[PDB]
Formats: structure tokens, C-alpha cells, sequence
DNA sequence: GTTAAGTGGTATTAACATATCCTCAGTGGTGAGTATTAACATGGAACTTACTCCAACAATACAGATGCTGAATAAATGTAGTCTAAGTGAAGAAAGAAGGAAAGGTGGGAGCTGCCATCACTCAGAATTGTCCAGCAGGGATTGTGCAAGCTTGTGAATAAAGACACATACTTC
DNA sequence: GAAGTATGTGTCTTTATTCACAAGCTTGCACAATCCCTGCTGGACAATTCTGAGTGATGGCAGCTCCCACCTTTCCTTCTTTCTTCACTTAGACTACATTTATTCAGCATCTGTATTGTTGGAGTAAGTTCCATGTTAATACTCACCACTGAGGATATGTTAATACCACTTAAC
């Protein structure tokens, strides 16, 4: 059918921008290469201590207690975008959504 | 005759006397619940043995029990399960 | 002499405390083993033995049978939350699976 | 006379109209063999909108140009939804042709026939193209 | 509005970055909500048994060995902490 | 004559599988082709009848389960046939790939 | 003496459909069956080696149901009802 | 008395085979302990080490490092497909991942196809 | 201090064996230590009950050969079960 | 004898094959621009090396529990044959599911800016943990006793199997 | 959309099947009583390590604006899978016998624990040092928007010739 339009466009000066996903693959090679922990230290210091209230009051954390829960906490959380990216490809995205972390978690037998 | 072996199947039974007077059981499912007593008995007695490794201790007691008893239950099956297990041992420990 | 009495009479308990403390000993778990150690592990076996034995009675019921079957203990411990998750990685032989069908597979 | 100019200013506006109507010459053709029956090759319109053709011609096909486009502006979708035929000589049959030239320039039916039939041609076809030869061996 | 629930630390750049850790290229939006209740899941599960390790060891302080015995006790085995 | 559209009589089988607890493979094939891989472990080996029959409980329990979970990965792609692609993505998250 | 091959063909499609129906599969595509032989050929050869070696540590030359059992306990596949 | 000898240097171990000997009769193993079990366990262990630190060895040289950290221990145990599945449930602290990015996230090169055409 | 022993000096003489020219972290050391812990009580554990499964009291060097097959990979398991029969064979001959 | 049709003869006409040209799609080449990589110098902290010392290992003897070899043998699995029906394999027709194409829209990405919450550091205190030492009671070891549990038989209740009847659902027709 | 029809599942009844439950026997293990001793407990005390607070600097985060590539929906084609039928091919059962193996003693070999002594390997602490992280710089490589080139297919212009068409001459009919 008629299907047209005005492919009018210009440009004189222009900040430089990436296209959408050029950023982002350049992160995941930034991060793949490194090893150090990738969520803030005392925002999830507090997270610890505010789950172990309800479990025993008045609780005191060693400084690497706190650093082996950080280090096994973002490898299962790494792991687990990993599963969930292969469930996002085999539903034909790019994008994870929520549903592939459950489909994920629930083959593994968290669910 | 033959050699004699070792089961709960009795103790299973006399246990199902209770909450179900009626109902019996059939030698295959008697068979499979014991074998789970015996694999929650290694469950409980193996988390139990590492306790008192990892403090340092050289007995079993019903504390290196009831802590493995909860490490291992989940949730309402470990607060039913420790106080069938204090309740019993309160009970022992008052007869003699 | 005193006349004996079972550990077992003494905790009220179906279990036999005197076999547990046996193969507690000879398990290899501890040098020792304390005396409430097998009256507190045979009331743990004992309940957990009842939990199961009181779903299953319940599910054989539901099928109008008066005897216990694998089927019947398959059909108590995956509808039991808890129960399920203490036997998750473990395999009930004859006793199948749960009737589930998934709902986008029914017809419309 | 003035019929020149008259003709190059419906010229002018018909390429103009063909131009906005988003009409290919071929498909000119094509809708007036649909609208009228004699379809015209899409060499006869470039001829006129060039204004090739020759003066009769040229007034010949003046109407059936004025018809349609004072018709088709109604609806497209419709209408979207008998040539001369002229077949070609290939180089070999026309070698051997010239052959048969030199020797007799007018044949007979009789032979006539029996060329027809040796080459594959219609007899109708040979007929005419033995006329066109003769034709332009006459020219000189 | 500023973050109140602690769960909130664990900020949307923080997961992100986990993701791209895990390859991941392109992230729903909602997916952050959904990964803050997963790891409250996974975190639970960890201290309710580093804690029982603690409470039976007649201690106040959660120690660094508590956590490896408890991530090992639920099949994920650390390495570099005792 | 009678026909029942394609994917009736299958829910109808879905139903008495999931009802029934009797093992669907035939005994002695799988008898057979266990003995056979055996045969690259020991020459001359020896089975109880109950070890090829925990064998099978195993084995089918093993294909039940990782069935339910090839086929959650069909409905996740918007599909209700199972695909190669599906195992080999239960199979890789399970943590055998 | 014997010997034996071609044997995982007699793990047939009807027998494969049927473990399909009780894992709630209404649709089967047709290359799953050879997927499915492979993958039970795999998880097969896994379990009973571990037998066979439980076997040979005895000092045994039949495989019991025991020697079973203990391979699939050793894989995390713990099965109730033989021992 | 005799000129003292270990047990490591009969056995031509790096290993301590005395001290195995002594985590195995105290660890609750067996009644008893064979005088070849902690031999045979020593060296299946100093062959376990030697082959993690043969490939995390080279690890550390391809980064042009003179020294083993925990990102080489992960990158060796990893890319060997069967110290992989032997620490298939393991986590190295600060170890990180084996870099790998999905092919069907990459970029699609250049290339252009025309289809049907009405303009 | 109370002293607490490890693996380190072990595992640094084989690496000085396989690498002469390499060093390492203490941060990689203690995860070398935990790998070294780690495996032994794997093996021993898995020893201990093939003990209890065929009624023996004594871990010999079978049930030590029998739960490296058990536990270890294929290729790892060939090459550890030569090692370890490698070493009880220098032990014996050796006195 | 006159008039309409057939036969040529020459002028016009219009379509074919191929020669040009318009326009649009695909490359790509390209500088700018940004980010990653490599060289090189430097300080420090993290490693390696060299010393005490002390607890764990080895050497030595010996007792006794554990395992070995051969014999005999019962238990158990394998092997082969026979027969019947339950299940499998191949084929054919067709429904509908899978997958591609197309379009639309919206949600996620890239980038920008401001600020506040993280981080690194220090300190002071108190709460906790570790060590040491006495001591005593809980647990092992021992022996004698008896009775609970396992094995072996035996039978009435539970379950499976027809067999007929009653739905309940599915699918085509009206 | 109902009526109607065919198929399948469920339900109640009757009857044979089987398998679980109880009675009867013996054996080994649980208890009772006793003695011994060491592991565990409670107390005191040093010391150590974690919590709470303060501080300064800045970088990471939060909120924002575009805008475009991705997800989702719709529509259509195709071809794969399902359902059914029918011949036939093994699985299941069951006897019967052959062959292997796992168990049991019995005697003896030998291997491990236990105790004691002496030393030496390994852990901790201290000095000695060198690898690596950090910085600055430069070079290289990648991305992206702009400019342009050119080839392909369709669509026009040519050269050229089949094909028809107009006209003069002759020839046939009433």
C-alpha cells in the first residue's frame, strides 16, 4: 500500500552518543574482567544486620562474617543473571524480565 | 535361618496405631518409611557429629541434637519437632 | 535386681531409644554420646514417622483405601509444604507424580 | 495548422497527468487495451509524448489519450484489478532467407510452402516478410 | 522520597552492575524488585544457619566460620575464609 | 467415523499417567540396554533383579522430572511443544550442561 | 559370554511419549526422542558406574539393589522403597 | 634407636603423611586407619594441588604476573573441564567469572537485503 | 598466639616444584588451604562409609583408591588413583 | 455492360531487441571522538627469608583384633524354550501449532547534572572472647540377666477384577 | 447456540485373589548395677575486637530528558505433529535346568593400636625485599555519523523491421 513519509533530518553540532547497547556491552566486558565487589559495602552491611534482628537480638558481625555473606551473595546473584539471560534467549529477547528469573530459580529447585 | 536384620518396621507401625487406628500399611510402603527414618537418622546424627567437631566437643548431647534438628527441618517442622524432642527428654530425665 | 524398663517407656515413646543410642555409638559421629542425645533423636524420628503416617492416612482415605500405599505417601509429602522440602531431592519409588496440568495446555 | 500546437499542449499535459497519476507507459497500454481493446505498446507512447508519431497518427491516437484520462480519475483500484503480434527473425533464418534471395525474387506459393514449413515460420508470417523484403529492395 | 527500607541499599546501579558481571545486556525495569526479594531470600536462609551455628557455640558474634559452615550446609561451598 | 482433535487424547493420556504409578518403560529393554552399558564398566557382570528395578524407578523419576521442566521452558517461549532446544536449557540451569 | 548392542532403541517413542504424559507434555516434538536417548544413555552410564564401583570395592561380581541405591545417594538422587 | 624418617620421604611426598594420618584417625572416619591410607591420601592431594597450581601457574603468566591471586585460581578451575565439575559447587572469593558474552548479543555486522519495493 | 596449623608450606613447596619462578597471595593460599580441606574430608568421608557399607573397621588404602574413582572426574580419577598407588608402593618398598 | 470483390503494389504504423538513463539500495570509507591498552617510573605493603621452640611425629615392642586363604555348599542369577496377547511400527489424512513478516509503541538506554551517602580513617569504650585452673559428674567398660525383636507359619480382610449401569464430556449437525 | 451421538471415565455389585496381621519361637541386645576417669563446666581475669561516633572529601547515585531499538500484537503460510487403523513383533509369563557366586567356617598370618621416649618439623615472630598497584603519558583500536560510488531493475528512448492499411488494376456476377 501507500506507505510513505519525510525522511527530513540535519546536523550541524552534536554531542557524541552510543548507540543502545554499545555501553552496555562494553560494562559487561568491564565487569567480566574484573573481580571486586560490585555492591556497596556499608548499604549492604546494614541489609545483613536488619535480616539477623529477626533471628537473635543484640548480634555482632566480624568484619570478614559480613565480607564472606557479600562475596557468596553476589555470586549466587551472578549466577543467577546468567541463568536468567539463557531463559531470556531462549524466549527470543534480549531483555530479562522477572519471569525469566523465576523460570530460572524454579528449574534449579528454589521454587 | 536366616541372619537377623534391623528395621522400624514395627515401630512404624505402632506409630500409625495411633494417629490412624484403622488404616494399615503395605509392605512397600513400610519399606520406604524405613527408609526414611534412616536416611533423616544420618541427616540429623552426621550435622549433629560436625557440630561437636567444630566446637571442639567429644560428646553428642541432645543440645548437638536439637541444633541440628533445626539447621535441618524447615520451619514449622523444627518448632514441632524440638518440642516433641525437649518434651521427651524432660520426661526421661524425670523418671530416670 | 530392679525389673528393666525400656528408655523407651521411661521418654513415652514408640521409638526405641536403647537401638538409637546403639547406632549413634557405633556410627562413628562423636567419642561420646550424652544420655538425652538418643531420647531426643528418637522423639525427632518418632514425630517426623507420625507426620508422614497422618498425611498419608488421610490421603488414603481420600481414595477410599484402608491400607497405606506408596502412592499415598508420594500424594502426603508433595502436598505437605514443609515435607516437601525435606524430601525434595528424594525419590518415592510407585508413587508417580502429582495430577498437574498445566492451564495454558487445557482447551479454551 | 494550429492542430500542431494543440496536439504539443495535450502532450505536455498528458506526460503531466501520467507523471502525477503514478502510471507507467506499459501500464498505459495496458489500461487502454482494458478500457477500449486495442492495446498499444509502450513504444507508441513514449513516441507521442516525445512526439514522434507522424500527423495522422498522431490525431488517431488523440481520442482514445482524451478518454482515458477524462475517465480513470474517478477510481484506480477498480481498474487495476489484442496486440499486433509481430514475431521476431533470428539472424540464421534471416541468412538463410537472403539465401533463397538472389536466385528467384518472387517465389510461388508452391514454394512459399515448402520455405514455410523448412524454417518453422507461418506462412502468413513468411508472406508478409517476402512483401517487406521486396519492399526495401525496391527502395533502391 | 529517600531510601528507607534497608533492602533499598542494594541500589539499582548495584544490580545492574551484577548483571553485567552476568552477561546480561538489556534489563527490565522491574527486574530490580524482583532481584532485591531474591537475594532477602538467599540472605535469610544464610544467617538463620549462621546464627544457629552462633547461638550453639554460646556466642554473641557472628563469625566469619559460621557463614562458611552455613553456606556449606546448603551445597555452596566458599573458598577464602577459613 | 470418530476423531477427537488434535490434543484432546493427549490431555486424556496426561490424566492417567499422572494418576497411575506403574513404571512406561517395557522391563526388559530397559534390562537389556542396562546390562549393555554396564559392559563398559566390568565384562561379566551380574544384576539382582531388584538393581535393574531401582535402576528403572530411578531412571523414570530422573525423565518424569526433567520433563515437567523441559516443558515449563516450551510455555516460557510461548509454545506448547517441547523442543531439543528446551532439555538442553533444563538440562544447562539444572547444572549438567 | 553374551553380548549385547543396540539396546537404547528399545527405549521406544510410545514409551518415551508416555514419560512426556505423566510430566504433563501435550505436544512432543519428533526430534525429542532421540534427545531423551541420550540424555537417559548419559544419566544411565553415570549412576551404574558408580555402582559398578561400589560393586568392585566389595569385592562382588553382582551388582545389588544396595550398590544402586548408594550410587544415586552419592549423586543427590536419594530413592526410597529398596533398601 | 633408628635415624628419624617421615613418612612423606619414604613415600617421595610433599605432602605431610603423618599429620593426614593423625586428621584421619581423629576425624571420626573409621574405628581404625590403614598405614597406607594416609600414604594413598597424601599424595592424591599433592596431585590435586600441583594440577590447580600447574594451571593457575599459567594463568598468572599470560597476565604477566609473578604471583598467583585469586582470579587465577578461578580462571584455571574453570577452564579446565574437569577440575570445573570438581568444584562445579565451589566459590572462589574474588575469583570473578570467565569472560563470556552470548552471540546473539553482539553487535549485527553490516549488511542490508532489499525487499518487495512499491515506491 | 595458639598456633594453627595449614597446608601452606605444603602447598608451596609443589609450587615451587611445578613453577620455580612464581609466587603467591596469602588471599590465594587460604583458598588453596580450603581447596586441600575441602577434598580431604570429601574422600575421607565417602571412605568412611564404604567402611560402614561393607561392615569394616579399617580405612585401608582400597577404600581411600575406591572413593578417589567415586568422587574424582574421569581423567582426574585415573591420573590421582596412579599417584596415590605410585606412593604406596615407594612407602612399602621403602620400609 | 455495369458494379462489387480479389489481387497486387506502395505508403504508413506500431511493436521488438537492445541501447540509455533514473532512482534507489548497499558499501564503505571516512574522519572525529571516545575508550581501552601499553610503557614507564615509584613507593609501599605484601611477600619471602631467617630464628626460637615446642608440640607433634617417628622409632620401638607387643598384644590382639582384623583380615586371608581354602573347602564345602547353598543360594541365586543366567540360559533356553514355549506360548499368548499386549504393545509397537508404519501409514494416511488433516487440524492447528510453529514461525516468519509487518507494524506500532513504549520502555529501556545513554547522557547530563547536582548532592548526599559511602568510604577511609581515628578513637574511645565496653562488650565479648579467650585462657587458666579446679573438680566432679556424666559417660564408657564390664558383667550378668532376661525379654524384646526378628524369623517362620498361617488366615481373614482388603484390593483387584470383571461386569453392567450411569453419567460426563467431546464433537458434529441443525 | 442446542440436540444429538459416540466415547470414555466413574460407580456399584459380586467374586475370587492376595497380602497384610497375628500367633509362636530363639537369640542377641538392652537394661541394671558397678567402677573408673576424663571431658565439660564454672569462675576469675587479661585482652582483644567490635560497636558507636565524628570528619572530611568526592564519587557514585538519583532524577531527568530524549529517542530508538526492542518487544508485542496481528495476520498468514506451511508443515509438523496428532489421531486412527492394522499387521506383526516382541514383551511378559512360566517352567526347567545349568552355572556361577556369595556365604560360612577354620586356622593362621599380619597389621594396627597403645605406650614410651627423643627429636625435629612446623608455626609464630621478626627483619629483608620486590612485585604490584597507581599514576602519567602516549599509542592504538573501536564506534558512529557523514559523504560518496556504484550497481541493479525498472522504466524510458532508439533502430529496425512485421504488419497493416490505402489505392489502381483486373475479374466475376445478374
Amino acid at each position: 500500500a501507500a506507505r510513505k513519509s519525510a525522511p527530513a533530518t540535519g546536523g550541524v553540532k552534536k554531542p557524541h552518543r552510543y548507540r543502545p547497547g554499545t555501553v552496555a556491552l562494553r560494562e559487561i566486558r568491564r565487569y567480566q574482567k574484573s573481580t571486586e565487589l560490585l555492591i556497596r559495602k556499608l548499604p549492604f552491611q546494614r541489609l545483613v544486620r536488619e535480616i539477623a534482628q529477626d533471628f537473635k537480638t543484640d548480634l555482632r558481625f566480624q568484619s570478614s562474617a559480613v565480607m564472606a555473606l557479600q562475596e557468596a551473595s553476589e555470586a549466587y546473584l551472578v549466577a543467577l543473571f546468567e541463568d536468567t539471560n539463557l531463559c531470556a534467549i531462549h524466549a527470543k529477547r534480549v531483555t530479562i524480565m522477572p519471569k525469566d528469573i523465576q523460570l530460572a530459580r524454579r528449574i534449579r529447585g528454589e521454587r | 535361618r536366616k541372619t537377623r536384620k534391623e528395621s522400624y518396621a514395627i515401630y512404624v507401625y505402632k506409630v500409625l496405631k495411633q494417629v490412624h487406628p484403622d488404616t494399615g500399611i503395605s509392605s512397600k510402603a513400610m519399606s520406604i518409611m524405613n527408609s526414611f527414618v534412616n536416611d533423616v537418622f544420618e541427616r540429623i546424627a552426621g550435622e549433629a557429629s560436625r557440630l561437636a567437631h567444630y566446637n571442639k566437643r567429644s560428646t553428642i548431647t541432645s543440645r548437638e541434637i536439637q541444633t541440628a534438628v533445626r539447621l535441618l527441618l524447615p520451619g514449622e517442622l523444627a518448632k514441632h519437632a524440638v518440642s516433641e524432642g525437649t518434651k521427651a527428654v524432660t520426661k526421661y530425665t524425670s523418671a530416670k | 535386681r530392679a525389673k528393666a524398663k525400656t528408655r523407651s517407656s521411661r521418654a513415652g515413646l514408640q521409638f526405641p531409644v536403647g537401638r538409637v543410642h546403639r547406632l549413634l555409638r557405633k556410627g562413628n559421629y562423636a567419642e561420646r554420646v550424652g544420655a538425652g542425645a538418643p531420647v531426643y533423636l528418637a522423639a525427632v524420628l518418632e514425630y517426623l514417622t507420625a507426620e508422614i503416617l497422618e498425611l498419608a492416612g488421610n490421603a488414603a482415605r481420600d481414595n477410599k483405601k484402608t491400607r497405606i500405599i506408596p502412592r499415598h505417601l508420594q500424594l502426603a509429602v508433595r502436598n505437605d509444604e514443609e515435607l516437601n522440602k525435606l524430601l525434595g531431592r528424594v525419590t518415592i519409588a510407585q508413587g508417580g507424580v502429582l495430577p498437574n496440568i498445566q492451564s495454558v495446555l487445557l482447551p479454551k | 495548422k494550429a492542430l500542431q500546437k494543440e496536439l504539443e499542449q495535450f502532450a505536455k499535459l498528458l506526460k503531466q497527468k501520467r507523471i502525477t497519476l503514478g502510471y507507467t507507459q506499459a501500464d498505459v497500454g495496458l489500461t487502454l487495451g482494458v478500457l477500449f481493446g486495442k492495446v498499444f505498446s509502450q513504444t507508441t507512447i513514449c513516441r507521442f509524448e516525445a512526439l514522434q508519431l507522424s500527423f495522422k497518427n498522431m490525431c488517431k491516437l488523440r481520442p482514445l489519450l482524451q478518454k482515458w484520462v477524462e475517465e480513470a480519475d474517478n477510481n484506480e483500484n477498480l481498474q487495476e484489478i489484442r496486440k499486433r503480434k509481430r514475431t521476431s527473425i533470428e539472424n540464421r533464418v534471416r541468412g538463410n532467407l537472403e539465401n533463397l534471395f538472389l536466385q528467384c525474387p518472387k517465389p510461388t506459393l508452391q514454394q512459399i510452402s515448402h520455405i514455410a514449413q523448412q524454417l518453422g515460420l507461418e506462412k502468413d508470417v513468411v508472406r508478409v516478410w517476402f512483401c517487406n523484403r521486396r519492399q526495401k529492395g525496391k527502395r533502391s | 522520597k529517600v531510601l528507607r527500607d534497608n533492602i533499598q541499599g542494594i541500589t539499582k546501579p548495584a544490580i545492574r552492575r551484577l548483571a553485567r558481571r552476568g552477561g546480561v545486556k538489556r534489563i527490565s525495569g522491574l527486574i530490580y524488585e524482583e532481584t532485591r526479594g531474591v537475594l532477602k531470600v538467599f540472605l535469610e536462609n544464610v544467617i538463620r544457619d549462621a546464627v544457629t551455628y552462633t547461638e550453639h557455640a554460646k556466642r554473641k558474634t557472628v563469625t566469619a566460620m559460621d557463614v562458611v559452615y552455613a553456606l556449606k550446609r546448603q551445597g555452596r561451598t566458599l573458598y577464602g575464609f577459613g
